[PDB]
């Protein structure tokens, strides 16, 4: 039967369904277009941009080799990267 | 009639206890010449030059192997896909030291195996039945063929077939995965979501079924005298299932139709291992799983690793170390 | 009525995603460990964790993008986002692994949820909760292999990572340390797998061409009323089918369908505990009847032995890279090679 | 007369408007130069 | 870490002076070297004879000197032996045998300038990876 | 509503091309619209590999797969399999795409605007799938049309130029064919020859002499039965044996195309004479042949004696017996001792490669042909890395015999289980049982009981 909810066949074919979502699909996929382009999603999650995996001439891997000094590890490999 | 006509009644008699047919005039005397061959090699064959090397290796339960270790060996690489009859031999002994059981075994089983399929296709139809059970045999059937047949095809030699036994097998499969990265080819993650898919719509149907059984006993006895072969009526009630199912996920996600329920557990592991077999058909062929060794790069052009690169440390291991003695030039391209 | 008794009235009503007590651990939970895979695969690196980019972000692909474990260092902490190594950084939480922790370990909770879902929903409905025995299974599965693997070995970072191509990483990992393909918790495993794909599609074939002739056209699928009382397919007819080609067939349609619950049920059982024995590193790793005589007859080789030679390949091939924090350092003459390659 | 705001209604905006979101985000990165 | 022109800076002939290429001009020698090199010499290798790499230890060491601009650029007009005895273009692709080896006949001298650079700079980036083989991979 | 719907017709949507068995004008617009899409695709293609084809580097390097065809039938190409003009290459394109034009016209004019059956319009052009004369004669039509076309290919080696030849001496060359073999022995010997290795059945032809003489056969062959089809019908072992549908006979041609699509794969996998490698790249054998040769040249130089290396096995590091005592190369490419090749036969003497020509008279085209095709070795992943599974990324390359054999094993599996389908199908169809078991006269339940 029918749980009493509008059919989804209904609302995608109807007129004030796209009227709305005409500009909040878009406006979503702006709204994550500009996460990335500002560059915001790096300093959020702490992902390198490709110039900040490496000092200029280490090829060594900035890994955390401590439980409880961590996050003060990762700090100081991120100001061996100025 | 005549002894001809009585011959074909007999042969496509429908009371015989097992079927015979005129894939089964085929069928039987091939399987039983694969079936006494391979017992007897797996018991008592001497060991095998399997990649040509002079280097035999011990297959058999009477020369220290186990159920586990147990093989019948592939052909020595130096035979290729030359066919290797007893006939051809000077004796049974350069025979069973170059590795003929393997052929005699797995062409008389391939044989067999295709009129297997043939014989499903003519017992349904003298039944009066729809005649597409063989169809899903075929995707089994088609991965046997394509690890005794088609690979060593490709890769010119039946010393790169699969062998007729258990650690012969992940043998097989380790040395796969180093020169073609199986993992990373889409027709093998097929072949899994079509046997783990498989499993899982296996265990939903028979609980769902199972959920929704008929109360036709009391509970001292087996629920499954409930139903008595050849009821009319259904022992469980499927709209309770659907029901049940509807509501677990959404109502539209849940079959209602038997037959296209049915028809739905057939096709996913069926096409699923179509797919897989088609995997090791065309690597055959060299058309190797996705290669993303260091394809991320950093802004002055250092490698960062991913995953990949450490799948290929491991293929890489695989690569060096297997038939170590049998390369003497630095690629292995066959 | 009680305010606990209106709760349930709403919780239980019917509506299109049905919620019930049990959504209240469910929906919370999954949501929030699909929402970390999502997020971790899109945006975080697993750089200061495992020396990999693992991210879209990074220019990771679908296969592989992954979240991957925490470092060896953090052992088998809980990383806490207020815990004591992120200390409420967020950012230094996604750094150090706890999104692993974060999915895992909601994930579990998740599955717990659904479990009682299944529950729920068969007991307002009136069906024996079969189901819910059956998803026993993945939960062990999961159960073993993302969390008692790990809490058996040194830390967090030998669990899978979350990830298409991880998820390889840790089956080759598994032959080369293991030699998982050897353990008979792990055969009876793939018995059960392959078996149950094999009964899912031999019954389904066997349902589709056996059918009765319930109506005239040539699509078979409208012939089909789910009020109907008669089977829609012949029993009769599908038992001398198969008895005639395999020997024996099924009769009794329950125990089939028992049967099709049991084999993979059973099976992810086995593998289950086989992991839990690999947890220990209590492998079936050699035979040592053939070792004692390997090692005295350099002539005896079987294809147990060649799989060892190819074990050696892998660990110490891919133990440096795949192991950052132990530091190993093998130079190019320690490495078992054979000729030429 | 169907309402417009249900638990569904929650449900699919609770998985869809993320998804979006995401979408964009994996787009520009696309564009992305090392 | 990023591509700076200390990097890109490399020695021009065997009397010392350097020549600092562009970032264009490196992945121009980039594009080429797989365009027409990399069938054989692959991450610094050389498949058709493992014992002679692009290590610019390796190519200092070559009669002439290998591990310069100029060095290079001859080599892929007169390539010779590692000792210089031998002259070798018939097995050797160079702009001596692009008749024969047709993918050097479109090439013109800044192309081999820019692979010849890429060959330079590339081991600067890599490490032991350029010329080293499956062992680093 | 003429059928288009499941109700009246009998098939839901997904099976709608079904609707068309008994609409022959309809049906007809549907096989030329399908001609259309072929020779469209034919048309397109070609042009899209002559934009994005370089002459400077080798075709098998750019991932061509109908310019190598045009190639060899030895347009464009001068000796060594050089290209000297493009323009045949455009023309070949050109036409086919216009052609698809016209052929896509009276598609879809039949299959839209025309008579829906042709039976009331023409007793010609209409026909019964149940006419067993009507369908010889069809048959016999499209055997004559197959006939011709296989003497155009003998048209053009004889008349018009000849072919490319790869064992042509001096490195390859287009050659016009005057003395094709006729001989019934060797044509028809092939058909013996047993398919296993060192034989490899028809994929063993070596010489375009056989591939013309073969065609002359198979062009009088099919002119014939295409005539014996028009004037005869089957007989009766032939009526009885077989199922009169039209499912049925696209059922023996899915078996049919099958069988050629296993049979092209193997084709194009091993055999470098009509896929000649100088086009479409070095056969799995040639390569890893050429790689031991490769490596006999590199050590000979260095002053090794490679008749009396011992390798680490014992067998001969570069040079080894093969079961029957032939000399060949050793290592692991003991199991391709079956290839041959224009640039390895001068090695060739009477017991296998000849230690005095090895030491004596490799020239360098071989040593580089050697050295091209073991770094052209059809391995390659599936997003076109070139080399083994655990090679790095810059290679761009697959070979298209790896593209061309994968293809087409794909190809022929489907159509063998197409074949399957139809056919179980066509004979439940034809004994009325294809919609399932009928509940008032069920066949098992009058049967005796199997114990
Ligand atoms: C089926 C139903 C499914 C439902 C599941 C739903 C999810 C429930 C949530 C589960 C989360 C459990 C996390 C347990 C974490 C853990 O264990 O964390 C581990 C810690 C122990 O910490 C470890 O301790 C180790 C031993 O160290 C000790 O010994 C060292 C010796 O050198 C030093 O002396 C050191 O100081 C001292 O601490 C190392 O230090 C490790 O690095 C450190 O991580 O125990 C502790 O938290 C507690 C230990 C008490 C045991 C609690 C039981 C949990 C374990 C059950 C499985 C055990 C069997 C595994 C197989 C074997
Ligand atoms: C109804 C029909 C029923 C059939 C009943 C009889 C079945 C027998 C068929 C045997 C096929 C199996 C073994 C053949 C495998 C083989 O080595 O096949 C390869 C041979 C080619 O042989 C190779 O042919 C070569 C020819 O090249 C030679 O000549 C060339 C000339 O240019 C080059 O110079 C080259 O260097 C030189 O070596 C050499 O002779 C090689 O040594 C030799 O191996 O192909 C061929 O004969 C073409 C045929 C291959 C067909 C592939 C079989 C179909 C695949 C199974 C179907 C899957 C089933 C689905 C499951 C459901
Ligand atoms: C597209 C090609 C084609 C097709 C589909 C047919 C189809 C048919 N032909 Mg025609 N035919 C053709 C081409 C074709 N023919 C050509 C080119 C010739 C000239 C040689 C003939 C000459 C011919 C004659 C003389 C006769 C037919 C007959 C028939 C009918 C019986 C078919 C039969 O029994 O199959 C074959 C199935 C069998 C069981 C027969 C045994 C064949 C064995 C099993 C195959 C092995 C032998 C093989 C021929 C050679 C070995 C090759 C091997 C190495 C691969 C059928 C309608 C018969 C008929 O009714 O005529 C009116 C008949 O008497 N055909
Ligand atoms: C279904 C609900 C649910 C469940 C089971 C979990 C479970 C978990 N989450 Mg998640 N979480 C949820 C919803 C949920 N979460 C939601 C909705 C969000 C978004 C805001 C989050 C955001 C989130 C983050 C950001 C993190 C977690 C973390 C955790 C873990 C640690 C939890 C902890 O220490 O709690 C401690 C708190 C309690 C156990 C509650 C105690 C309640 C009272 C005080 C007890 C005393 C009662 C009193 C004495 C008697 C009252 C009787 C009554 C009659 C009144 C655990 C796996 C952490 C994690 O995964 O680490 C890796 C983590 O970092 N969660
Ligand atoms: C090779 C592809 C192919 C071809 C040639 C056909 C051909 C045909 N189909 Mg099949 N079909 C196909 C694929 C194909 N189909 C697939 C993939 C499906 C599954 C979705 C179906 C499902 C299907 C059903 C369910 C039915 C058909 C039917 C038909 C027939 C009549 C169609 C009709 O009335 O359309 C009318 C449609 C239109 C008038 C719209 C425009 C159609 C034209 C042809 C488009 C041409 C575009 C092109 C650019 C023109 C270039 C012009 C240029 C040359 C100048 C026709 C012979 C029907 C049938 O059997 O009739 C009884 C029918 O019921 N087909
Ligand atoms: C026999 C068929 C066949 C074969 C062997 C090839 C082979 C090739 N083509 Mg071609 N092509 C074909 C049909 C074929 N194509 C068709 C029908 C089209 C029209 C769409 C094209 C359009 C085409 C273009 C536009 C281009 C190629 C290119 C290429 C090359 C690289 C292909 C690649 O990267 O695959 C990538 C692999 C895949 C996409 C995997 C496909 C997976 C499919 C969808 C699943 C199969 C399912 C089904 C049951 C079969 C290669 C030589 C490229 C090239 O180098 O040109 C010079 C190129 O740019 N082809
Ligand atoms: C094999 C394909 C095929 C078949 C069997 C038919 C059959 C038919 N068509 Mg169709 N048609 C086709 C292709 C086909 N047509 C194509 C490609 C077009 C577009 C150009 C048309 C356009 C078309 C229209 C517009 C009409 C028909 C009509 C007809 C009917 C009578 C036609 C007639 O007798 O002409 C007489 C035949 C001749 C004069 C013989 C000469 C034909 C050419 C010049 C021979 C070329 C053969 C060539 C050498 C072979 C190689 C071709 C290619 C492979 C290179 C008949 C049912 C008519 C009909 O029934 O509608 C009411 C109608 O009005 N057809
Ligand atoms: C800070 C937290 C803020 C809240 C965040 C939400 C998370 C908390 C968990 C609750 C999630 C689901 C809430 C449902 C909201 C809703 O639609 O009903 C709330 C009401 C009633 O809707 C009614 O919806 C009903 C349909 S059903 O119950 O959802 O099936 C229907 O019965 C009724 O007639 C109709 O009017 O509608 C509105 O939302 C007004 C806007
Ligand atoms: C029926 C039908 C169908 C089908 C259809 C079809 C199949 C069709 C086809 C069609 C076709 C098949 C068409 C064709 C077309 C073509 C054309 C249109 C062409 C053109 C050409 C040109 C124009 C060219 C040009 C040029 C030149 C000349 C030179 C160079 C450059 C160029 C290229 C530009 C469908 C399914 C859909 C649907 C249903 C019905
Ligand atoms: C061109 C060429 C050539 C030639 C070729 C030829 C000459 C061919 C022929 C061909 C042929 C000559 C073929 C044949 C075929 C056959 C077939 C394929 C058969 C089939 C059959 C069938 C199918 C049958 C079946 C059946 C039975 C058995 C029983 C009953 C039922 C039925 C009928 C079904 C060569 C190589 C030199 C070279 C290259 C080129
Ligand atoms: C000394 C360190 C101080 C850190 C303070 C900042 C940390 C605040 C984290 C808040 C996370 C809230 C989600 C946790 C609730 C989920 C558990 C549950 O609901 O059962
Ligand atoms: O892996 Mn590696 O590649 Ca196919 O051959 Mn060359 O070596 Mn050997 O014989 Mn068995 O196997
Ligand atoms: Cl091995
Ligand atoms: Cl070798
Ligand atoms: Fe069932």
């Amino acid at each position: 039967g029918t749980t009493g909810e509008r059919p989804f066949s209904d609302i995608i074919t109807s007129v004030r369904y796209w009227v709305i979502h005409s500009i909040t699909i878009p406006a979503l996929f702006i709204a994550g277009w500009l996460f990335v382009s500002t560059g915001l999603a790096y300093d959020v999650f702490g992902t390198p941009r490709p110039d900040s995996y490496y000092a200029q001439e280490q090829r060594s891997i900035p890994l955390v080799t401590d439980r409880f000094e961590a996050k003060q590890q990762v700090e100081t490999f991120l100001e061996q990267l100025k | 009639a005549n002894l001809w006509e009585r011959f074909c009644n007999w042969v496509t008699s429908t009371d015989n206890r097992l079927y015979v047919g005129w894939f089964g005039v085929i069928m039987i005397p091939t399987l039983l010449a694969a079936t006494i061959c391979f017992v007897i090699a797996f018991i008592a064959a001497p060991p095998v030059d399997i990649d040509g090397i002079r280097e035999p290796v011990s297959g058999s339960l009477l020369y220290g192997n186990n159920i586990i270790t147990g093989a019948v060996v592939p052909s020595s690489n130096a035979i290729g896909l030359h066919f290797y009859p007893i006939w051809e031999a000077a004796s049974l002994d350069e025979w069973l030291y170059n590795g003929g059981p393997y052929q005699l075994i797995i062409f008389h089983f391939l044989l067999g195996a295709s009129c297997y399929m043939g014989r499903q296709w003519e017992l349904s139809y003298r039944l009066g039945m729809r005649p597409w059970i063989c169809v899903a045999y075929s995707a089994p059937l088609a991965s046997a063929f394509a690890v005794f047949l088609i690979y060593p095809i490709g890769q010119g030699s039946f010393s790169d077939g699969m062998p007729l036994g258990i650690s012969g097998t992940f043998n097989f499969m380790i040395v796969f995965q180093a020169e073609h990265n199986i993992l990373m080819h889409p027709f093998h993650q097929l072949g899994v979501a079509g046997v783990f898919g498989g499993a899982l719509f296996c265990a939903m149907h028979g609980s769902l079924v199972t959920s929704s059984l008929i109360r036709e006993t009391t509970e001292t006895e087996s629920a499954n005298y409930g139903y008595k072969f050849g009821q009319e009526e259904e022992t469980y009630n499927i709209v309770a299932a659907h029901g049940y199912f509807g509501r677990l996920i959404f109502q539209y996600a849940s079959f209602n139709n038997s037959r296209s329920l049915h028809f739905f557990l057939a096709a996913w592991p069926v096409v699923g291992v179509w797919f897989t077999a088609l995997g090791i058909s065309t690597m055959a062929f060299n058309l190797n799983g996705f290669n993303f060794n260091h394809s991320v790069i950093d802004a002055k052009g250092n490698v960062i690793n991913t995953w990949a690169d450490i799948i290929n440390r491991a293929n890489l291991g695989m690569e060096v170390m297997h038939e170590r003695n049998a390369h003497n030039f630095p690629l292995d391209l066959a | 009525r009680g305010w606990f008794d209106i709760l349930d009235d709403w919780l239980k009503r019917d509506r299109f995603v049905f919620v019930g007590w049990s959504g209240i651990l469910l929906f919370p939970c999954a949501y929030l460990a699909l929402g970390g895979w999502l997020t971790g695969t899109t945006f975080v690196t697993s750089w200061y964790t495992h020396g990999l980019a693992s991210s879209y972000l990074e220019g990771c692909n679908f296969l592989t993008v992954a979240v991957s474990t925490p470092a060896n260092s953090m052992g088998h902490s809980l990383l806490l986002l207020w815990g004591p190594e992120a200390q409420g950084d967020f950012t230094r939480w996604c750094q150090l692994g706890g999104l692993w922790t974060f999915i895992a370990l909601h994930g579990a909770f998740g599955l717990i949820g659904f479990m009682l879902r299944q529950f729920e929903i068969a007991r307002l409905v009136g069906v024996r909760p079969y189901n819910a025995i059956a998803f026993s299974a993945p939960i062990a599965v999961f159960v073993s292999v993302f969390l008692i693997y790990p809490l058996g070995q040194s830390s967090w970072f030998f669990a899978p990572s979350f990830g298409v191509a991880a998820i390889f990483r840790f089956l080759l990992f598994f032959q080369g340390f293991h030699n998982w393909t050897l353990n008979p918790f792990h055969m009876m495993g793939v018995a059960g797998v392959l078996g149950g794909a094999l009964l899912c599609a031999i019954h389904g074939a066997t349902v589709e061409n056996t059918l009765f002739q319930d109506g005239e056209g040539a699509s078979t699928f409208r012939a089909f009323n789910p009020t109907q009382a008669e089977e829609t397919y012949s029993m009769v007819t599908a038992n001398r089918f198969w008895s005639q080609i395999f020997g024996i067939a099924f009769s009794n349609k329950r125990w089939l369908h028992f049967f099709m619950l049991f084999v993979p049920v059973t099976g992810l059982w086995m593998s289950a505990i086989g992991v839990v024995g690999l947890a220990l590193n209590l492998r079936s790793y050699d035979f040592i009847s053939q070792e004692i005589r390997a090692a005295e007859d350099p002539e005896f080789e079987t294809f147990y032995t060649k799989n060892l030679l190819l074990n050696e390949g892998i660990r110490a091939w891919m133990a440096p890279q795949d192991q950052p924090h132990e530091n190993f350092v093998f130079p190019e003459e320690v490495l078992p090679r054979g000729n030429a390659l | 007369s169907y309402p417009i705001f249900t638990v569904r209604w929650v449900a699919v905006h609770t998985l869809a408007v993320p998804t979006i979101f995401f979408l964009g985000a994996i787009a520009a990165m696309q564009f992305i130069q090392r | 870490a990023e591509l700076t022109p200390e990097v890109l800076t490399v020695p021009l002939n065997s009397e010392g002076k350097t020549i600092t290429l562009t970032e264009k001009q490196y992945l121009e020698g980039k594009r080429l070297f797989q365009y027409a090199c990399a069938s054989c010499h692959v991450g610094g290798i050389t498949k058709t004879n493992p014992s002679l790499d692009l290590r610019t230890e390796t190519l200092a060491l070559a009669t002439p000197p290998r591990d310069n601009i100029e060095g290079l650029v001859d080599y892929m007009k007169n390539p010779t032996t590692y000792d210089g005895e031998q002259e070798i273009a018939e097995v050797h692709p160079s702009l001596r045998s692009a008749d024969i080896f047709p993918k050097m006949r479109n090439l013109t001298e800044k192309d081999l300038v820019a692979i010849a650079g890429h060959i330079l700079v590339e081991p600067k980036i890599l490490g032991d990876k350029w010329g080293g083989g499956k062992v680093y991979y | 509503a003429t059928n288009r719907d499941q109700e009246s017709s009998g098939f839901a949507w997904w099976a709608g091309n079904a609707r068309l068995i008994n609409l022959s004008g309809k049906l007809l617009g549907a096989h030329v619209a399908h001609a259309g899409l072929i020779v469209f695709w034919a048309g397109a293609m070609t042009l899209f590999e002559l934009a994005h084809f370089i002459p400077e580097k080798p075709m098998y390097e750019q991932g061509l797969i109908l310019i190598p065809h045009i190639a060899t039938l030895g347009w464009g190409v001068g000796p060594g399999g050089e290209v000297v003009d493009t323009f045949p290459f455009f023309v070949v394109g050109v036409v086919h795409l216009i052609s698809s034009a016209v052929l896509g016209f009276g598609g879809v004019y039949h299959a839209i605007r025309g008579p829906e059956t042709l039976e009331e319009y023409s007793s010609f052009f209409g026909y019964d799938w149940k006419d067993k004369n009507k369908m010889t004669t069809i048959l016999g039509f499209h055997l004559i049309v197959l006939g011709i076309g296989a003497l155009l290919l003998v048209a053009k080696a004889m008349f018009f130029g000849g072919l490319y030849d790869t064992w042509a001496p001096g490195g390859g060359d287009v050659r016009v064919i005057t003395n094709p073999t006729l001989d019934p022995r060797v044509i028809f010997g092939y058909l013996l020859k047993s398919p296993f290795g060192g034989e490899g059945w028809i994929v063993s032809v070596n010489n375009l002499e056989d591939v013309v003489g073969g065609h002359i056969w198979i062009g009088l062959i099919c002119i014939a039965g295409g005539i014996w089809h028009i004037l005869t019908t089957p007989f009766g072992w032939a009526r009885r044996a077989f199922i009169w549908s039209g499912e049925a006979y696209l059922s023996y041609s899915l078996g049919a195309l099958s069988m050629m699509g296993f049979i092209a794969t193997c084709f194009v996998w091993f055999n470098n004479t009509v896929y000649p490698s100088e086009f479409y790249g070095p056969t799995g054998p040639e390569a890893s042949q050429a790689q031991a040769m490769t490596f006999l040249i590199r050590d000979q130089k260095l002053g090794a004696n490679v008749g009396s290396a011992q390798g680490p096995t014992g067998l001969g590091k570069y040079l080894m017996r093969s079961p029957t005592g032939e000399i060949i190369f050793g290592g692991e490419t003991m199991r391709f001792w079956d290839f041959r090749g224009p640039w390895l036969e001068p090695l060739r003497g009477p017991n296998g490669l000849d230690l005095n020509k090895i030491k004596n008279d490799i020239q360098p085209w071989q040593e580089r042909r050697a050295a091209e095709y073991m770094t052209h070795a059809p391995l390659g992943s599936l997003n076109s890395v070139g080399g083994v599974a655990t090679e790095i990324n810059s290679v761009n390359f697959v070979s298209p015999r790896s593209w061309l054999a994968t293809s087409h094993f794909v190809l022929a599996f489907f159509f063998l289980v197409g074949h399957l389908w139809h056919a179980g199908r066509a004979r439940a169809a034809a004994a009325g049982f294809e919609k399932g078991i009928d509940r008032e006269s069920e066949p098992v339940l009058s049967m005796p009981s199997l114990d």
